[PDB]
């Protein structure tokens, strides 16, 4: 809407100086504003987009569970009001916002034009994180499809991973990671985010040795982070 | 809440 | 305006739990609201409009001064078009119009309630950052009137809390830690700077024997913001 | 830029 009659190229160029500029908002703005222009996205375009709105949706997360513990520990004492509710129903309503509007430009039409592995794998993991963002949240009628929808992305995005990459991949070790804590936390199945970290982590291991110097660096740092998680669940 | 790593900024 | 509908003590309370969740927007619009009832703010509640409105200025400074660096630096290479200038002066009107709201509130009609010396000389103060934040990123024709608006604040301010707080009251200190530095890099005043923060030191430190270990805390963190300005000056 | 301290949060 908005950024409809910037360059395509003005707006990739001003998401870089927002990133630079720690605004984020901005970021996620122009980024959305170059997606609405109807071309494929880059890996290094796709990369801005997926970073603006992590940081977006971060910091509404964190506001959200503040709110939530304030919430709980309020009901569960001294009855204070309707005031904490609202608020933190304020703060989910935004989340949720940010998470839809994510979500349609990964249906609008980010993810039926993407046929290489890099880019779908990519964004049908994004489609499992911002609904996985929607069942943190989740308590009516809609939180068992809001998770299978989770989990339904995740699943197509591993599918082609697997065929399509190798084990070191680090879009496809991101992917892993997500997807188990997905079933750690979301599914309340932590048998199977184990199982998928351990074996995550024993395959990349094993492929390391085709990769460069900054290929390995790329792949230890998030193989790191999954040994993190095994650490805390096991 | 203790929240597990997951990939990209940790923003939250 | 959009609070209008929500009770005064409403607006306080979710202010309150916005600083909690770092959601200083939503703060500063809460307290905005709770100005907009019309009735004076006590002590606790002024810090929370200053708080609120000091992240919210402080992040867009931090943004304008890295895009600023970007942009003189690309002056000063090859020629990269408008667009840095475009989103530097993009952050630069958001600044400006935060910086409006406040010394619109304080206009109408903060300022001319406050009679006693620790409202008063707040938000004298106040009015004087906030004229200062405008002077870092004035270039024009008015950039003189703003710097003197600035100092014409800062310095009533100066006069009640001379006539009106001890050298120890941290109203007081922070208020002449504040004007030093708009001598020393807006006012372009170095020695007055140096000579501001070494006399309210000195004054603050013969006065501290009169204060309780709590009193005493308060005063002394603010007396360190001078020494360490200081160091760097001289 | 090198900034100096002044009062409250140092939120730039
Ligand atoms: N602006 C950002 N945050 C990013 C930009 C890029 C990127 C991607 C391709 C080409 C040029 C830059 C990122 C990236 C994602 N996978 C690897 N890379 C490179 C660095 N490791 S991340
Ligand atoms: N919510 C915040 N950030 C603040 C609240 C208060 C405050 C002020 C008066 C009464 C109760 C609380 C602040 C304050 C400012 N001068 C001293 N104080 C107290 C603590 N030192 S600051
Ligand atoms: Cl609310
Ligand atoms: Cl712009
Ligand atoms: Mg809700
Ligand atoms: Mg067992
Ligand atoms: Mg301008
Ligand atoms: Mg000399």
């Amino acid at each position: 809407g908005a950024m409809g009659s910037m360059e395509r190229a003005s707006l990739i160029q001003k998401a870089k100086l927002a990133e630079q500029a720690e605004r984020y908002e901005d970021m996620a703005a122009f980024m959305k504003g170059a997606v609405e222009k109807g071309e494929e996205l880059s890996c290094e375009e796709r990369n801005l987009l997926s970073v603006a709105y992590k940081n977006v949706v971060g910091g509404q997360r964190a506001a959200w569970r503040v709110l939530s513990s304030i919430e709980q520990k309020s009901n569960e004492s001294e009855e204070k009001g309707p005031e904490v509710r609202e608020y933190r129903e304020k703060v989910e309503t935004e989340l949720q916002g940010v998470c839809d509007t994510v979500l349609g430009l990964l249906d609008s039409h980010l993810i039926k034009e993407a046929g290489d592995a890099e880019s779908r794998v990519f964004y049908l993991k994004m489609k499992g994180d911002y609904y996985r963002y929607l069942a943190e949240v989740a308590t009516g009628d809609d939180k068992k499809r809001i998770i299978d929808s989770a989990r339904s992305a995740y699943q197509e995005a591993m599918d082609i991973s697997k065929k399509e990459m190798p084990p070191t991949n680090p879009i496809r070790l991101g992917l892993a990671l997500n997807f188990s804590v997905f079933h750690y936390e979301i599914a309340n199945s932590p048998e199977e985010a184990i199982s998928l970290a351990k074996t995550t982590f024993d395959e990349a291991m094993a492929d390391l040795h085709t990769l460069s110097e900054d290929s390995y660096k790329d792949s230890t740092l998030i193989m790191q982070l999954l040994r993190d998680n095994l650490t805390l669940w096991t | 809440k203790l929240m597990f790593k997951t990939e990209g900024p940790d923003s939250d």
